[PDB]
RNA sequence: CAAGGCGUGGAGUAUGCGGCUUAAUUUGACCAACGCGGGGAAUGUUACCAGGUCAGGACGCAACUGGGAUUGACAGAUUGAG
RNA sequence: AUGCUAGAGCCAACAGCAGGUCUGUGAUGCUCCCAGAUGUCCUGGGCCGCACGCGCACUACAUUGUCACAGUGAAGGUGUCGACAUGCCCACGUGGGCCCUGGCCUGAAGAGGCUGGGAAAUCCUGCAAGCCUGUGACGUACUGGGGAUAGAUGGUUGCAACUGUCUGCCUUGAACGUGGAAUGCCUAGUAUGCCUGGGUCAUCAGCCCAGACCGAUUGUGUCCCUGCCAUUUGUACACACCGC
RNA sequence: CACCAUGUUCAA
């Protein structure tokens, strides 16, 4: 429908190579797939995800505090 | 985390017969006519109030007084 | 009679006005159609360093400035005539440059 | 703590120029190791008689 | 072009400052009080002002020719581009530097 | 110090031609008027100054070395130079 | 295996100028830049190790500091010991590692499992 | 062995003070290349004056 | 301080400090420390950690030693590393 | 033109503090290391690592507002190896480029090509700054407020971007509904808001140092709080009330 | 005229 490809949600989709607009829970299904792919191999980012940390290089010293006073 | 310290307004989103005919009949006889006054007096959306102000001013039942981004003052024609 | 631009610049307004007055006096000694000292806006070089050599105390700041004064002189003169009136010795600190077109 | 690495020291091979030239009273001096061909003067320099290479050092060049 | 006016004058200042610092290390036992720099056509003249010119100049201008050469070769001056000169400081008592180094050596 | 003979000879030729020598403190460069590394110039002038053939000054980031009488005598002996030739400092 | 809809056959029988277009932006730029001598050397060494251990086993572990280096199909299947700064973590390079660097599979810090806060963790101490 | 001082880049490890040779806090504003600590000793000789 | 204005303390981040974890998370400083060391560190910066080089150990003395003190290096291994 | 020292700053005495800095210096005494180095260089890592406490700043909690289009419309300044380059790249034994960039062209953007200017009151640049103003959409709803987090992937800087440098595009859409005890700054072009330049910088500004722009509410006092100066007075204090 | 307790040893 003439929507360009740079407008799309999955713009190259490793495992497929196709361009598609992930919509209505295939969004988080594809997010889970991309985290599974990165945690199967021991990629640092997948490790951060599985440990429940702040990927893409933030400072986890004083910001993601999340309650839990000690 | 420790926290240290208004029932909802259900405003008609689209018109209806009673509220529309009331807009036609009663409102053009108000001293000050504004988006807020229309919305409170008819329990109607603010965007419907802007639409109503525009339509009534267009077809002559209301005259502008001071229309602007802030309060859009209209008044009864005569 | 050729168009000449004598540009003078200095960090010393006294030593700059002395030499500009000297050159105007020389260019009128045998009147050379001088157009007087065009005063280009003074360039303030502002350098604002921190006083302390270590990061202790109220953070204070030394605000140094260097003012650069620039004055133009325009002449219609021959080459060696203007170079004469220029070569009469110039005060220290004043940078003089001559242009001809 | 792991062991220490030795500093490389030359073998101190004595009188190499002797084993370089085999002298013949019948004929005359024969040179056991080939000389190295270069526009830079290597006519007096010798290549190493390696098992699988001939290696000139003043130039750094190797045959196989 | 080759240098701004801002950068040309700040560089003139840095050049004078290096000259002064070198010269006050080099002529401290001799009454060095100051230095003037006069950029003239045919010669960038440098006038050293010291208490004892007799020993700011060496055995037959030896030391001042040393300094001239070494300034040429440090600041990359076109040959015949700089000339160093000495001149007795007129007062020797109005110079805080020349008296500071005197008290230093006492 | 292990300086090549041609580097030694070039540095000594320069130091004797001009009775003075300048060397930037930066050792990883080569300084102009020589094909010799600034490091080699400095490591040679340390030796000359400790033997007393050179007076050393260091102002900001540069070394300035001045030949002495003992230094001109030694450089004569080393470079095999006739008494006809004296440094440019002595030329006048 | 289907990386971007291209199995190992196509991925290995490809061009580095086409790896440029199949890989992501950062690997593509790193290749546009003409990847360097140490990277080419490591690729050559990996070819060596794969020809060394061919059929009945896995290739030997080739040790590198090159966390800088992108993973590419020519690297699939090899055992690379990537440096942390203390140890050479062996990494069996799978297919779902392509594009990523070796520093993403060798980790440089031990995950933080905290202890007692101790004195000076608050203002009551 | 000609990897001795062969770090390939250029930056705050090559920018050293023209007096101190120290790379911390240099003032390269007008090609000055001083360090903020030596500039406060040298300034008056450069021609900078403290007006306001 | 009074009259007041904008707030800060509550939220999410940026950053410094303490603590904990770590091979190391270098370190100073506790009104007048804490976006301060002009300290916004990818790398050189860097001082910390795992390794590996080089001497850039002058000068003097003694020993060795041109029937060679020492230097540099191809290739195969080795190395993270031509 | 004006009348708190005209405003604002600069400089600022005498005595000190065992305040900070030996990690600014070819400032430095004693002392330690000194070749298997605490020298130096190179590769990698770390300084950023996260059950938590705090300082501080930025963004908000919206309609005196957000978005969309458009208009009007600053000031201080910086800018092309004079340390680097004694290099790297294109071009052709040699020229040009490296900083700020105009105008044209390609692209949805980010950005990239072609071609010019400026060592600068000359070119960027009258920097067509943002707030602001006009209109339209929204309509009191954690909402078209907020934009944290996270996913696929296109540039750029750099030798090198992983622990994402910055940045484009779509998507994801957290807390926060004005904040307890407590507490900071402030008296007129000031507070606040709003952006801009410079420093750092090959790239990174939520920082600092300045710049304008819009522009006030109150007060013109007091010694209540917290402290300062002076005189009188008491004292068993003098390390001086954090005393004895 | 609410209430306002305390400050390890030597060193200066």
């Amino acid at each position: 429908f003439k929507i360009p490809e740079w407008f799309l949600n999955r713009k190259k989709d490793p495992k497929d190579g196709k361009f598609s607009q992930s919509v209505s829970n295939v969004v988080e299904q594809k997010m889970r797939d991309d985290l599974e792919k990165l945690k199967k191999v021991r990629c640092h980012r997948g490790l951060r995800h599985m440990w429940g940390l702040r990927v893409r290089g933030q400072h986890t010293k004083t910001t993601g505090r999340r309650g839990r006073t000690v | 985390k420790k926290k240290w310290s208004r029932e909802k307004l259900h405003n008609a989103v689209m018109w209806e017969k009673v509220i529309r005919d009331k807009l036609y009949s009663e409102v053009p006889k108000y001293k000050v006519i504004t988006v807020s006054v229309i919305s409170d007096r008819l329990k109607v959306n603010g965007s419907l109030a802007r639409e109503a102000l525009k339509v009534l001013h267009a077809e002559g039942l209301i005259k502008p007084v001071n229309v602007n981004a802030n309060c859009r003052l209209y008044t009864r024609a005569t | 009679i050729h168009k000449i631009r004598i540009t003078l610049s200095s960090k010393n307004p006294k030593a700059l006005e002395k030499v500009c007055a000297e050159l105007i006096k020389g260019a009128k000694d045998h009147k050379l159609r001088v157009r007087g000292p065009v005063k280009i806006p003074t360039k303030v070089l502002r350098i604002t360093t921190r006083k302390s050599p270590c990061g202790e105390g109220t953070n204070t700041w030394d605000r140094y400035q260097m003012r650069i004064h620039k004055r133009l002189i325009d002449l219609h003169s021959p080459s060696e005539v203007v170079k004469e009136i220029t070569s009469i010795n110039i005060e220290p600190g004043v940078e003089v440059e001559v242009t001809v077109a | 703590t792991r062991p220490k690495k030795k500093k490389h020291k030359k073998k101190k091979v004595p009188l190499a120029v002797l084993k370089f030239y085999k002298v013949d009273d019948s004929g005359e001096i024969t040179r056991t190791r080939m000389e190295c061909p270069h526009p830079d003067c290597g006519a007096g320099v010798f290549m190493a008689a390696h098992k699988d290479r001939q290696y000139c050092g003043k130039c750094g060049l190797t045959y196989v | 072009g080759n240098l701004s006016k801002k950068r040309k004058f700040v560089a003139d200042g840095v050049f004078y400052a290096e000259l002064n610092e070198f010269l006050k290390r080099e002529l401290a036992e001799d009454g060095y009080s100051g230095v003037e720099v006069r950029v003239t056509p045919q010669r960038t003249e440098i006038i050293i002002r010291a208490t004892r010119t007799k020993e700011v100049l060496g055995e037959k201008g030896r030391r001042i020719r040393e300094l001239t050469s070494v300034v040429q070769k440090r600041f990359n001056f076109p040959d015949n581009g700089v000339e160093l000169y000495a001149e007795r400081v007129a007062n020797r008592g109005l110079s805080a530097i020349a008296q500071a180094e005197s008290l230093r050596y006492k | 110090m292990l300086v090549s003979k041609k580097n030694r000879e070039e540095v000594y030729q320069y130091l004797f031609k001009e009775g003075v020598l300048v060397a930037k403190k930066d050792p990883g460069s080569k300084h102009p008027k020589m094909d010799v590394q600034n490091l080699v110039v400095i490591e040679l002038m340390r030796g000359f100054a400790s033997k007393g053939f050179v007076k050393e000054q260091y102002a900001w980031r540069h070394y300035y070395w001045y030949l002495t009488n003992e230094g001109i005598e030694y450089l004569r002996q080393y470079l095999h130079l006739p008494a006809e030739i004296v440094p440019s400092t002595l030329k006048k | 295996f289907t990386y971007r809809g291209i199995e190992l056959e196509g991925l290995l029988d490809l061009s580095n100028e086409e790896l440029a277009q199949i890989l992501p932006k950062r690997a593509r730029r790193k290749f546009s830049r003409g990847l360097k001598r140490k990277h080419m050397a490591l690729l050559k060494k990996l070819r060596r190790a794969k020809k060394d251990a061919a059929l009945g086993e896995k290739p030997p572990t080739i040790k590198t500091h090159l966390r800088n280096m992108v993973i590419i199909p020519e690297m699939i299947g090899s055992m690379i010991g990537v440096y942390n700064g203390k140890i050479f973590n062996a990494v069996e390079i799978k297919g779902e590692m392509v594009g990523h660097y070796l520093g993403e599979f060798s980790i440089t810090y031990r995950p933080v499992k905290h202890g007692r806060p101790g004195i000076g963790a608050t203002h009551s101490s | 062995k000609d990897i001795w001082r062969s770090h390939p880049g250029r930056g705050r490890g090559t920018r050293r003070c023209r007096i101190s040779g120290n790379r911390h806090g240099i003032i390269r504003k007008y090609g000055l290349m001083m360090t903020r600590r030596e500039f406060r000793e040298i300034a008056g000789d450069i021609g900078f004056v403290k007006y306001n």
